[PDB]
């Protein structure tokens, strides 16, 4: 469960990322596809090449979901409910894959936030992404 | 594992820029901060009560230097990671009983540390090359469990 | 999140196990120690041999915690809070180990419940133990 | 991996009692019921809407029979699981891209199925022997990722 300090750290990283969040979401997906090729199976209909408008658009969607979670950090289960249904019920996304994308999201923040990405903030971000992932795999039926 | 010439190029080029007296300690420190249970294996290291204490802890920095040395040894023998890591595998598996998931975690923290240090230079293709490497080292270090 | 059917299935397996729960908790620990030797590191001060009164006593404790969770299934976070603190803060139990014990608990129920352990009940029990595990690793600071 | 004579004894003795036309289907079925995302790889199998449908699905039973056959092949070559599983590894890794965690999950479900079928006969030491085996098969099937 996220602590007050974690919530503060996550909000601060969010603020520093600012309007780049969408671009960063796309970068994290690209890193995930190149680094963990098995994840590409979920996007057969996507052109996953660098510069793909589809990956760019999807990155913005991922980013928006994450900012919705930080904006309602005290009740992510509720805020992320519809997305949880989609990833588990319709997409059948393997739970292991959330760890892969969460790692790529951390790597992306690290490559873009020299001052922000301290060990403490790194730990807070990891907890937050783990929290988000827990909610998105909570709907397995 | 097998890296392509382009991936071996991506890896070797970046590694020559790494400060080998600091990156290991940074990775080990973060491993202990981000994944607290790992502190269980370092009861003799002293003050690990706060992130700052962990990162500034002299023993953590010194030990991290040893860990980095091992990654360097692996980067030098990418086509024989198993032989290179045989002795460390016996130590971490047979003697220490560290769960192998933590080998993957340390490798990923190292990747985060490299991304932090190199920024834009640590491109998606460069990261991919490094993931093959840390996955390889983790698998080699876990050979004794297999 | 546990469904009404899952809660029903878990309660029914609980009922069938009955007064053997304590003995079964010990059996699950023994299976865990023999099958996944790395887990033994957490019990250096325990005699882990077959028939050990220490493993027997501890099995009863594990069983009691699990029955407390099923009895307060709608609010396990609260019911298991103290245990979460202990396993994470004091014991530093590696999260991977909860999956190992959960599997051994399932194996123990399967070896003792021919009629109960149907695929549906197996799925419900797995979800329940996963829920319990999620709570016990939620306190990582 | 290496099993001791006692573990090889525990394994071989029990395996001779397994109904090879049913246990595979039971394990595959439960894998699909307990870990729903695995159904993603079986879109052509038909009705998988309910546990009963999955377990009674003829294709699941037939396919499970093939999976069990492979485990039998591994039990017959415990000191060369990699060679035995090389072809299946290319299929599951290079072609299907199944995450290797699912190989571990299927092995554990098989263990649950054996425990269900043999009850008290599936003792803690017998289970331990079987865990070494399914861990071995999973590692062999995942070799292509390494
Ligand atoms: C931090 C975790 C994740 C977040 C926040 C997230 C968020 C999103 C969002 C916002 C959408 C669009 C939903 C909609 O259109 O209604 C989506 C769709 C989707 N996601 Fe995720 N996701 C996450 C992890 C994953 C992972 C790990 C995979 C697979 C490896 C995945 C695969 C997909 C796929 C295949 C779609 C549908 C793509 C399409 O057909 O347009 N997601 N995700
Ligand atoms: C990527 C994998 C890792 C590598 C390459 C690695 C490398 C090393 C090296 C080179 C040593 C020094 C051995 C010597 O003094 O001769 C060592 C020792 C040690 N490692 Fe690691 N290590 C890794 C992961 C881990 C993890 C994840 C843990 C625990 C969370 C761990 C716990 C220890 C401990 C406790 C020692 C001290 C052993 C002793 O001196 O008795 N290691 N490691
Ligand atoms: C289903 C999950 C688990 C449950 C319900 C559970 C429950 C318990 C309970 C009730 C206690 C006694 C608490 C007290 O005395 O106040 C305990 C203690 C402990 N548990 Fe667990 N536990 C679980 C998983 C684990 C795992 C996976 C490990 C390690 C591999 C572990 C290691 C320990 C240890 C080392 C102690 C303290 C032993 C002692 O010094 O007496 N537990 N657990
Ligand atoms: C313990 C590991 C497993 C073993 C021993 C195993 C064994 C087999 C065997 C023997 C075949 C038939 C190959 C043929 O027809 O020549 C096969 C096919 C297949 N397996 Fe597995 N399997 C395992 C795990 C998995 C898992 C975990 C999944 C997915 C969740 C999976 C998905 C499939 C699919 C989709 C096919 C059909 C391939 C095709 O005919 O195109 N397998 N497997």
């Amino acid at each position: 469960v996220l602590s007050p300090a974690d919530k503060t750290n996550v909000k601060a990283a969010w603020g520093k990322v600012g309007a780049h969040a969408g671009e960063y979401g796309a970068e994290a997906l690209e890193r995930m596809f190149l680094s963990f090729p098995t994840t590409k199976t979920y996007f057969p209909h996507f052109d996953l090449s660098h510069g793909s408008a589809q990956v760019k658009g999807h990155g913005k969607k991922v980013a928006d979901a994450l900012t919705n979670a930080v904006a309602h950090v005290d009740d992510m289960p509720n805020a992320l409910s519809a997305l949880s249904d989609l990833h588990a019920h319709k997409l059948r996304v393997d739970p292991v894959n959330f760890k892969l994308l969460s790692h790529c999201l951390l790597v992306t923040l690290a490559a873009h936030l020299p001052a922000e990405f301290t060990p403490a903030v790194h730990a807070s971000l990891d907890k937050f992404l783990a929290s988000v992932s827990t909610v998105l795999t909570s709907k397995y039926r | 594992v097998h890296l392509t010439p382009v991936e071996k190029s991506a890896v070797t080029a970046l590694w020559g820029k790494v400060n080998v007296d600091e990156v290991g300690g940074e990775a080990l420190g973060r491993l202990l901060v981000v994944y607290p249970w790992t502190q269980r294996f370092f009861e003799s290291f002293g003050d690990l009560s706060t992130p700052d204490a962990v990162m500034g802890n002299p023993k953590v920095k010194a030990h991290g230097k040893k860990v980095l040395g091992a990654f360097s040894d692996g980067l030098a023998h990418l086509d024989n990671l198993k032989g290179t890591f045989a002795t460390l595998s016996e130590l971490h598996c047979d003697k220490l009983h560290v769960d192998p998931e933590n080998f993957r975690l340390l490798g990923n923290v190292l990747v985060c540390v490299l991304a932090h240090h190199f920024g834009k230079e640590f491109t998606p293709p460069v990261q991919a090359a490094y993931q093959k490497v840390v996955a390889g080292v983790a698998n080699a270090l876990a050979h004794k469990y297999h």
